[PDB]
């Protein structure tokens, strides 16, 4: 596990990205880690933003599946050949593994400028692999060759780093990535990461709406989505909410925001915590982000101003617990026992101050005993 | 995807058995297969991985020389053959795909 301490490159914004020897001999590649997937694929031809591509010809213990995959997203897809190849993760495993891998000759909106990766990691469950549930899934893979326990975490670094490193323990919880309690709440289905969220607070208040619009259609834990993502009708109770909170096509991403240095913005804005169900169903926890993570600087130190982004965009299905929040916390992804868990990143931390915030438990008397629809 | 291993059962040491993993549900032939095992008090130890076309094999230190994997994709079936067993093979074997597993076979050398 020690070994897969700072495994990251990237930050939220562009991503995450691990790096990956393929094949005999072996090509590098730096793949981005995707818990909102389950494929694993990397480019197989030029492409104008990337770097390097994975040459299937290159590769001694390559061998094709003799058939392709298309995976279409929310906006941007790709088709691939599907293969089988030998594969090393150096920061993490002196072994090599046999995986499935689907090398992209088509794609539309999926390598994007200024992108570091050159490929993606679904680390999601069986159930979302394509082109069926049974193309064995990246970790699958891992798990049963490599002995390890049937669980992941993640821990992301980028906070207030400007948007225009991490570690990813594959087998378990490294204890120097934390500090405090972890707080695991059950996997209510196995395809995304999805859990149950009970509540929303901004700034101690809590928002009107019903318990089920939080979980309309899922609620996921994503580390390929960049912000924190809200159904339509949530992400307008929250933009209204933190607006007559402080002081636009801010809220809509369309602008920045942008002051001086002397003006320190991120005192003006509202605490934002989503409250979570414990295993005990009948007591909840609290996770909390402070300005810091959705109050996203642009530029970094160097002129007298900064600009800002606001880190939380509208969704139409899903509500997506992505790196603007990821970024405050260390997550476990414990597959093995059905279930999420969160403590504090005491690397989240700006000028000394924690920019997230983890407690419990709290009374859940309140809510309805099942907020999944 | 479902998975049926059979062959285990009381063998000498330095003995031998053919292990077979009938496969049903999913197109077999398409399917990176693994067997793993489990001793009594010890951790789940991976055993053989075959690519799904059947030329790449890899095997764990432990077995290396003594164990091959092998499938038959005509007829959706994996095996594993073990010759020089000792005490230590004593394990149940579970054949394993795409994060399923079958009931599994016990194999004692005493």
């Amino acid at each position: 596990f020690l070994a897969m301490v700072d495994n990251l490159q990237g930050d939220s914004g562009r991503g995450y990205y691990l790096e990956m020897l393929i094949g005999t001999p072996p090509q590098k590649l730096q793949i981005l880690v995707d818990t909102g997937s389950s494929n694993f694929a990397v480019a197989g031809t030029p492409h104008s933003y990337i770097d390097t591509y994975f040459d299937t010809e290159r590769s001694s213990t390559y061998r094709s599946k003799g058939f392709d995959v298309t995976v279409k997203y929310t906006q941007g897809s790709w088709t691939g050949f599907v293969g089988e190849d030998l594969v090393t993760i150096p920061k993490g495993f002196n072994t090599s593994f046999l995986v499935n891998i689907a090398t992209i000759f088509e794609s539309e909106n999926f390598f994007l400028p200024g992108i570091k990766w050159n490929g993606i990691l679904g680390l999601a469950y069986a159930t979302l692999a394509k082109p069926s549930s049974s193309l064995e899934t990246f970790f699958d893979s891992l798990v049963t060759q490599a002995n390890i326990p049937n669980v992941f975490s993640m821990q992301m670094c980028g906070a207030g780093l400007p948007v225009a490193g991490g570690s990813l323990v594959l087998g378990g919880i490294e204890p120097s990535l934390y500090k405090g309690d972890i707080w695991y709440t059950p996997i209510k289905e196995e395809w995304y990461y999805q859990i149950e969220i009970l509540k929303l607070e901004i700034g101690g208040q809590s928002l009107n709406l019903d318990c089920r619009e939080y979980n309309a259609d899922k609620a996921i834990v994503d580390s390929g989505t960049t912000l924190l993502r809200l159904p339509q009708k949530v992400f307008d109770a929250v933009v209204e909410a933190v607006a007559r909170a402080s002081l636009d096509g801010f809220w809509t991403g369309s602008q920045l925001a942008c002051w001086t240095n002397s003006e320190t913005p991120w005192s003006y804005f509202p605490k934002i915590s989503i409250y979570l169900r414990d295993e005990n169903s009948s007591r909840s926890f609290r996770i909390t982000i402070l300005p810091q993570l959705y109050i996203q600087p642009m530029m970094g130190a160097g002129l007298n101003y900064e600009c800002y982004r606001f880190g939380i965009s509208p969704s139409t299905n899903a509500l997506v617990i992505g790196a603007t929040v990821m970024e405050g916390f260390y997550v476990i992804f414990d597959r093995a026992q059905k279930r999420v868990g969160f403590a504090a990143s005491p690397c989240a931390e700006i000028a000394g101050a924690a920019v997230s915030e983890i407690s419990g438990p709290f009374s859940t008397e309140d809510v309805a005993s099942n907020c999944v629809p | 995807v479902q998975l049926q291993e059979s062959g285990g059962g009381l063998v000498q040491p330095g003995g031998s058995l053919r292990l077979s993993c009938a496969a049903s549900g999913f197109t077999f032939s398409s399917a990176i297969m693994t067997w793993v095992r489990q001793a009594p008090g010890k951790g789940r130890e991976w055993v053989s991985t075959i690519g799904s076309d059947g030329s790449i094999t890899t095997y764990a230190d432990s077995v290396k020389g003594r164990f091959t994997i092998s499938r038959d994709n005509a007829r959706n079936t994996l095996y594993l053959q073990m010759n020089s067993l000792k005490p230590e093979d004593t394990a149940v074997y579970y054949c394993t795909s795409a994060g399923r597993r079958g009931p599994g076979t016990q194999v004692t050398v005493s």
